[PDB]
DNA sequence: TTAGAGAATTGGAGAGTGTGTTTTTTTTTTTT
């Protein structure tokens, strides 16, 4: 049989010599032995992983990294730029029969495996493109402007005879131009022929064109673009408005369009996509691994994890740990749910940052931005309704009137970050009432009559009037804002540049620190690392969906029934349902954070918390005393519960002493567990038992 | 050159034909003043010409860290380290 | 000069058509191999 | 292509500038060697290999590295020798179908790519190190075959056709023969050949370094290779710059009498005329649509397009222009000239000629005798002459030679058909020789020497009364063909027919030379109207149609003879011809009619005649049409 | 020995075939 070889040395072209038997068999066996034995870091073999879970969710695509590509074997990362598609082709078959060597039944599932090159270090700029990367693949970055829809065209066709029965045998169609037989070898006619549409194969195309982002280098400037062709399984990898990153050959073909109309012989070109990465869903849970996973659920075991999230948001923002807290419940989120078949409501929370200048609203609302995937930001005058919903436009091409997608719609399933919301024009500010509460925003426009999905969390910033808040006036007597917008918003924020000189030491201090600290070159727990806290976040808004079973419906309802008692005499407003459905928002949200499957009485409690604070704060500065002693003593700000754990270990320790004179922590949570006061860890972590002698051991269990 | 950029261009005035106009071998055709006529590549048809300046030059018409330690020749090097140690630089510059 | 050259490295303390820069870097690496393959046939 | 690939892979690789070759590497030469021993008749293994690149790759550096290794190293000299064997000799003669032709060519661009790559010195280096070891040691059957092989990779090496599409060349640009020819300077392999012409030892290899000598000199000719000083690059630089100039003037003046043929207005600018006095081709007057300024100089044809004639009816054309080599080679080629001629002609040439008494040489060497016959003896003749360099060859033997070679070659081309071209191109080299030697033996009688120039009348006595080194011009005018033998052949010929009789007017104006041949009574103007033919004067006016790109010396020679055809043996009239009218229309017409003052006068002499008989009679313009045998006397 | 008449081979001119060909409504942003 063929021989081995040195790859790297030869007298032909990378193209030539890789379409060469010898060396296309080498390449074969070399990139079949890379799949089969290279390792991670930690020594977990890699592809095994994300072949079994490309198997498991019937992908049929597996995506390769050329940054270990390259370290493990040298001359496939040579060759690979040179002549891609070729590599790619033969990585493709090594591929398919190791996975049908690791599942030797998927062939049923699937007849071909796409090989997907991710991470290519020559990146080049859109516009930079010339003659001297033709044939190579490359890697640029871009905004979809327009895309068709997924289209079926001919791979493998045969022709049916023009005069009689015959097929003509499979010709691999190309991009270039429509292959075509000639004439039939069973009988020589010639010229039209028709396809056998049952037993010709088809592929699915789709075309999009991509243009640089606004922001990259467009200072005023026309941006440039490329077409690009995504085939088989890359079609519906993205959509007008992503900002992908996209691997592909450029690829060049003769166009006589282009010639007439340049006047030259101009070569149109194209990108045949390998790859689609998007620059905002820098993560994904396809993505995910089982590390990824374990250290995941490995965090979530630590009674510390609601105050680890709530520091770990905006980290490099000193105090407002009511703001963090809101927006880590908003950033994870509540469940949708759908009871009868028939009636909707939304999982979604919503935020209103109100405030005076320099407190880090903006800043709150730039680190949304970053942190969380699908989200977009917008200020002002420079949003209006139409853009902020869905616009409808004369098609380019077709010239028919088509919907087209607003933010709210483009924020479908992320967060819409809306700064400065308190200087919008009241037409643009009013769109977003179906869109925040029915989550669609319905179109009658041109003979469009549709409603589209907008299951946004609309996080806001804004300032009162005169700029500066005011104690004496509560916060619907200054923040300007109407009933039917103000109640849309499940948590309300009050920040205040109050002067205060130990806190202010203390602000500018961090302030100085963080300067310092980020030079190019209340927190008390410390913070995730923002990667982990990315991981975390997209780990638990799919993998968990919080159930509700019990939450003490007498008790929200006293509270929600006094609660808009005393609104009625004061200034912000718990409009009936949506206060209620806030707070159980709030609880499925902290018990997503704590990646629980069921709803439980301290999430509840945290939920009410939220409400009540956020409540107490738009009052005014003098009723404010009253206010909080009103709800804190009845309505459950339920601190701790000490005392009872307390007295059952001293009456546990004295039966058990009394007992042995005449497993003690098991004894003890034993009787935790019986009554309602299952988070012993507080008590654990508390001077109560310390200076009662106890102490505990989860090795040796005695106290 | 980009626009609105005011550029003096050094190359060649060339002619350049209704490539529209013109069958070959490799392509077909692609169908106010009268043109050419007898050519076999442009068939019955009859050929307009244009003028297009092939330019092998462009340059403005009136003119990082590495293109600062390239550009910077010692001349420069000494004004500008001498401004560094020059005591009321602050007054100096604002002056 | 040496306090202009002292100027010359604290500006370059603050200081801070790939693919064939790629390709070199990577045929070291097959240099390499090659060379080891050769000196554990001739051991 | 799989097998292949394998085994010329085996052989080694290659680190930045050292070669490394795996320890089989000489089984994988001999399989090598196998495969091409079995190649198809398509040439298939040497197509493969040298698409490949093999040789390139690895056998120049196992050669110029790893040439120690003598079993290795004689079996790779084989090798080379194999691939790079000229395409002529793979395939037997040059096809004639398209794909045999495809493989031809295919295979003869793998021969240019050995070329270009053999001009790397340290090749040639090792190769003349190896060499003068063997030349040392000269004796073994091997030894010998190793030679053998050297000399006829160096032979292969620089017998290969440029591809001038690719070395598309300017004037004195080093082509890749020029390279190549640096390379054996260099490594000092001229030293062996002048060695191996000069000694008298090794005699059996002179007619192989011959062959090398001949496929070294191939752009250039001796007279301008004679010249090269060694401040030839000044004079050249404004001699460049003058071509220029001169150039560019005539390009000004010709697009200026375009500009004034056609007129000042645009081209649609219409109006028609009628010339009242003028019959079209029907029986009204001509009506003309072009414009005053086409009327101003009016012809018949303006409108109208040449005809397409027909393949087996064409002329045939220069096989190649005259790019020189670049100064430095052209140095060194003069200092080989200089040396050969010197130290080596007589051995060399004596050997040569023994080797073809002996007939072991191959079928047409003695092509490569007259190549240097004609060559080094018209280097001899510029600047300082000296026959006593190349005596040998004055001897009247190489006339006799010469004689019968040539007459064979006229005999082939007249009767072998399919290949009467190249029959033509040996016949052209005969001429070429026989014209340089008289052109030797009137140079000496310029000589101060009384020996030489009794050895010159010696020469001229016994070939001006041996007759058939006389009839053979009237022989080659006779059956002259422009169909298949090139302007420059006829140009060649004129100038040795203008050259033998004035010799033989000298002769036979200074002596008596009463006899010829069974002596037969002989005087000089009986054999020149021998010339006063038809076919004759046709092919002279054939070359004085391209006077323009004439010499100088050659439109004296045209001018000259005609002028005494004309003139002496009083036969204007059969030179009357209207082709022959139209030339001097064109002549008299030339813008550069003051630069061909001989040639103006003799077109207006005959000019002159010939109206002074239109004058007599209406006749002559009835006669002028049709070439006339010798009824021409009614005309005159 | 040289030149003209009868027979053989191949270029291409011409016939036939196939194919190609301003003005109104509705929206959106910004200008006053
Ligand atoms: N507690 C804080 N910790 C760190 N930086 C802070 C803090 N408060 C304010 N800043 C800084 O103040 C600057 C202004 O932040 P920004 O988000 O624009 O404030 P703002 O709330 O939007 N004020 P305004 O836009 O007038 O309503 C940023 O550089 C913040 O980092
Ligand atoms: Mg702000
Ligand atoms: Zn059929």
């Amino acid at each position: 049989e063929s021989i081995e070889n040195l790859e790297d040395l030869k007298g032909h072209s990378v193209r030539e010599w890789v379409s060469m038997a010898g060396p296309r068999l080498e390449i074969h066996h070399r990139f079949k032995n890379f799949l089969r034995t290279h390792v991670d870091s930690h020594g977990h073999n890699v592809f095994k992983e994300r072949i079994s879970d490309m198997c498991k969710e019937n992908r049929e695509s597996l995506v390769v990294n050329y940054e270990d590509l390259a370290a493990r074997e040298h001359v496939l990362a040579y060759f690979l730029p040179e002549a891609p598609a070729e590599l790619l082709q033969i990585f493709d078959e090594a591929a398919l029969e190791v996975v049908l060597a690791m599942y030797p039944k998927y062939d049923r599932i699937t007849n071909h495996i796409h090989v997907r090159i991710s991470h290519l270090p020559l990146v080049e700029e859109l516009r930079s493109l010339r003659q001297l990367h033709l044939n190579q693949l490359i890697r640029t970055s871009g905004v979809v402007t327009s895309c068709t829809g997924v289209l079926p065209q001919l791979s493998m066709v045969k022709y049916n005879c023009n005069k009689c029965n015959f097929v003509l045998g499979p010709f691999c169609q190309s991009q270039n131009q429509e292959v075509k037989p000639g004439s039939c070898p069973e009988c020589q006619s010639a010229g039209p022929f028709e396809v056998n549409m049952e037993e010709t194969i088809y592929q699915n195309y789709q075309r999009i064109r991509i243009q640089e982002s606004p922001g990259k280098v467009a200072a005023g400037r026309l941006p440039r673009s490329k077409d690009a062709i995504l085939l088989a399984d890359l079609v519906d990898s993205c959509k007008p408005g992503d900002e992908i990153e996209l691997t592909g050959i450029y690829h060049n073909n003769y166009d006589g369009s282009l010639n007439t109309a340049n006047g030259f012989p101009v070569f149109a070109t194209v990108i045949l996509a390998n790859h689609v990465a998007k620059k905002d869903n820098k993560v994904a849970v396809g993505e995910l691994t089982d590390e990824d996973v374990k250290m995941i659920t490995s965090l979530s075991k630590d009674q510390q994890i609601g105050e680890k999230i709530f520091a770990s948001i905006a980290p490099s923002i000193y105090g407002h740990e009511d703001i963090k807290r809101g927006l880590a419940l908003a950033l994870f989120g509540g469940e949708p749910k759908n009871p009868g078949g028939k009636h909707k409501v939304r999982g979604d929370i919503n935020v209103l940052l109100c405030g005076d200048p320099g407190t880090a609203k903006s800043q709150f609302l730039k680190y949304i931005e970053k942190v969380s995937s699908r989200a977009i930001f917008t200020t002002g005058q420079g949003a209006s309704a139409v853009g902020l919903t869905a616009y409808v436009q004369r098609h380019p091409v077709s010239r028919e009137w088509t919907l087209e997608a607003g933010a709210l719609v483009l924020a479908d399933r992320g967060v819409c970050l809306i700064d400065e919301f308190d200087k919008m024009n009241d037409q643009d500010r009013t769109s977003i009432h179906e869109a925040m509460e029915q989550q669609s925003i319905s179109i009658s426009k041109a003979g469009i009559v549709t409603s589209l999905q907008a299951r946004c969390t609309v996080i806001a910033a804004a300032n009162p009037i005169g700029g500066r808040y005011d104690p004496s006036l509560t916060f619907s007597e200054n923040v300007d804002l109407t009933e039917p917008i103000i109640s849309r918003f499940d948590i309300l924020c009050v920040v205040r540049d109050t002067v205060d000189p130990v806190q202010d030491e203390m602000l500018a201090r961090f302030v100085v620190g963080s300067h310092v600290r980020h030079h190019p070159s209340t927190y008390g727990v410390e913070p995730l690392p923002q990667e982990v806290l990315k991981k975390y976040i997209i780990y638990a808004k799919e993998r968990v969906h919080p159930k509700l079973n019990q939450m003490d419906q007498d008790k929200v309802a006293k509270m929600y029934s006094d609660l808009r008692k005393e609104s009625m005499a004061t200034g912000s407003i718990p409009i009936t349902v949506r206060h209620i459905e806030s707070m159980i928002r709030m609880a499925e949200a902290h018990a997503r954070i704590h990646l629980r499957d069921y709803v439980i009485e301290d999430d509840v409690n945290m939920a009410i918390r939220v409400m009540l604070e956020s409540f107490i704060d738009t009052q005014k500065f003098s009723v404010m005393r009253s206010m909080r002693k009103t709800f804190a003593r009845y309505l459950s700000f339920r601190r701790d519960n000490n005392e009872l754990l307390l007295f059952i270990l001293k009456q546990l320790v004295a039966e058990q002493v009394t007992y042995q004179r005449n497993v003690p922590e098991k004894d003890l949570v034993d009787k935790a567990r019986q009554i309602n006061i299952h988070n012993l860890s507080a008590f654990y972590d508390s001077e109560l038992f310390r200076m009662n002698k106890f102490s505990h051991d989860l090795k040796r269990k005695m106290i | 050159a980009q626009a609105g950029d005011k550029c003096d261009f050094t190359g060649t005035l060339i002619v350049v034909p209704d490539v529209s106009k013109l069958s070959t071998p490799g392509a077909r055709a692609e169908t106010e003043t009268e043109g050419i006529r007898g050519l076999r590549a442009l068939g019955v048809r009859d050929l307009s010409y244009r003028l297009v300046f092939l330019a092998c030059c462009v340059a403005p018409t009136n003119p990082t860290a590495e293109s600062i330690k390239n550009q910077m020749t010692v001349k420069e090097w000494e004004k500008v380290f001498e401004m560094s140690q020059d005591k009321n630089l602050y007054h100096n510059l604002c002056t | 000069n040496r306090e202009l050259e002292a100027l010359k490295q604290r500006f370059w303390k603050h200081a801070n058509e790939k693919l064939q820069v790629l390709k070199a870097k990577l045929q070291e690496a097959m240099k390499l191999r090659r060379f080891e393959e050769r000196q554990k046939r001739q051991a | 292509n799989c097998e292949l690939l394998a085994t010329c892979s085996a052989l080694g690789y290659l680190e930045g500038d050292t070669y490394h070759k795996e320890p089989d590497c000489l089984e994988s030469v001999k399989d090598l060697i196998r495969y091409l021993r079995h190649e198809d008749e398509t040439r298939d293994v040497r197509q493969q290999l040298g698409a490949a690149q093999i040789l390139q790759s690895d056998l120049l550096p196992i050669l110029t590295q790893h040439h120690q290794d003598k079993p290795l190293f004689d079996a790779v000299i084989r090798l080379m020798v194999n691939l790079t064997q000229p395409a002529l000799l793979c395939f037997g003669n040059l096809p004639k179908e398209p794909s045999f032709r495809h493989h031809f060519l295919q295979v003869l661009t793998y021969l240019q790519a050995y070329k270009e790559a053999f001009a790397s010195e340290k090749a040639f280096g090792v190769l003349s190190e190896t060499l003068y070891e063997l030349l040392q040691l000269g004796r073994q059957e091997e030894d010998n075959l190793l030679i053998e092989r050297i000399l006829l990779l160096v032979r292969n090496i620089l017998h290969v056709p440029a591809d001038l599409d690719q070395e598309k060349k300017i004037d004195d640009d080093a082509s890749a023969h020029d390279q190549l020819l640096w390379a054996i300077h260099l490594s000092g392999l001229d030293d062996l050949l002048l060695f191996l012409a000069s000694s008298s030892a090794e005699e059996q290899w002179s007619l192989h370094v011959l062959e090398i000598v001949s496929l070294m000199f191939r752009d250039q000719n001796p007279e301008q290779l004679a010249g090269v000083g060694q401040g030839r690059l000044a004079q050249e630089r404004s001699a460049d710059f003058a071509e220029l100039e001169v150039l560019r003037q005539r390009e000004m003046a010709e697009k200026k009498t375009r500009a004034l043929q056609r007129g000042n207005r645009h081209s649609r600018f219409g109006g028609s005329y009628i010339v009242q006095g003028l019959k079209s081709i029907g029986e009204r007057d001509l009506i003309f649509h072009k414009g005053l300024h086409n009327l101003r100089n009016y012809s018949s044809d303006l409108g109208k397009q040449p005809k397409k004639v027909p393949k087996r009816r064409q002329a045939a054309r220069e096989l190649s222009i005259q790019r020189r080599s670049a100064l430095n080679v052209r140095l060194f080629l003069r200092d080989f000239c200089s040396e050969f001629l010197e130290n080596c002609y007589n051995r060399l040439m004596g050997s040569v000629k023994d080797h073809l008494l002996r007939e072991k040489a191959q079928q047409h060497d003695e092509t490569y005798y007259m190549w240097a016959l004609a060559f080094f003896m018209a280097f001899n003749r510029a600047a300082s002459f000296r026959p006593g360099l190349v005596s040998e060859t004055l001897s009247v033997r190489t006339f006799h030679f010469i004689e019968q070679n040539l007459t064979n070659y006229y005999e082939m081309m007249l009767t072998d058909r399919k290949e009467a071209a190249s029959w033509a191109r040996r016949m052209h080299l005969a001429l070429k020789a026989y014209q340089e030697l008289l052109a030797t033996v009137n140079e000496m009688d310029i000589s101060p020497d009384e020996a030489v120039r009794e050895s010159s009348r010696i020469i001229k006595n016994n070939i001006f009364y041996v007759m058939e080194y006389r009839e053979l011009f009237l022989a080659l005018f006779r059956k002259f063909d422009e169909r298949c033998q090139p302007r420059s052949f006829l140009r060649d010929l004129v100038e040795t027919t203008h050259l033998f009789l004035k010799m033989l007017e000298r002769f036979c104006r200074s002596r008596g030379n009463l006899v010829v041949q069974s002596e037969k009574e002989f005087n000089f103007l009986d054999y020149l109207k021998r010339f006063a033919c038809s076919t004759v004067v046709r092919a002279y006016v054939l070359l004085l149609r391209s006077y323009q790109q004439n010499s100088a010396h050659t439109n004296h020679c045209i001018v000259k003879m005609l002028h005494r055809l004309a003139h002496d043996l009083k036969m204007e009239a059969l030179l009357f011809q209207l082709s022959v009218f139209c030339l001097f229309n064109r002549l008299l017409s030339d813008p550069a009619a003051g630069a061909y003052k001989e040639l103006v006068t003799f077109a207006k002499y005959i000019l002159g005649k010939f109206f002074a008989l239109a004058a007599v009679n209406q006749k002559a313009f009835v006669e002028l049409l049709f070439w006339k045998n010798t009824a021409v006397v009614r005309e005159m």
